[PDB]
């Protein structure tokens, strides 16, 4: 039942044909200064990198982010 | 800002653009010809002709 949506928001929900087409990949970014947003990583432990080499790591900015 | 993606469009498929009319758009030879620039020959007038 979608009756709660109108009570909480005052408008009917918008279902588009591809379910999930409008869903962002991130819930949202808190723009309070001083916070750090990390990329998708598997383990945040220490390892020694190779010198004189650029390490490239993906970062998905799913919504507008002021850094 | 007309950037709302939640509304339904009305264009589907393909359009007949100038790129799909390759066989129907010809090359034109207007008949005009680009001549070369001529020089000035004046020396013959300053010589005793016989």
């Amino acid at each position: 039942s979608i009756a709660w949506y109108r009570e909480l928001y005052g408008t009917e929900p918008n279902f588009n044909y591809p379910n999930g087409v409008l869903v962002p990949n991130h819930p949202g970014y808190n723009q309070t200064p001083g916070g750090i947003y990390l990329p998708n990583v598997a383990a945040l432990s220490g390892a020694a990198i190779t010198a004189n080499r650029i390490h490239y790591v993906y970062f998905q900015v799913a919504q507008t982010f002021v850094t | 800002a007309l950037n709302n993606t939640t509304y339904q469009g009305s264009m589907r498929g393909y359009a007949v653009t100038k790129s799909r009319l390759d066989s129907f758009i010809p090359e034109v030879w207007t008949g005009e010809v680009l001549r070369a620039l001529n020089q000035n020959f004046v020396a013959s007038q300053y010589v005793k002709t016989l």
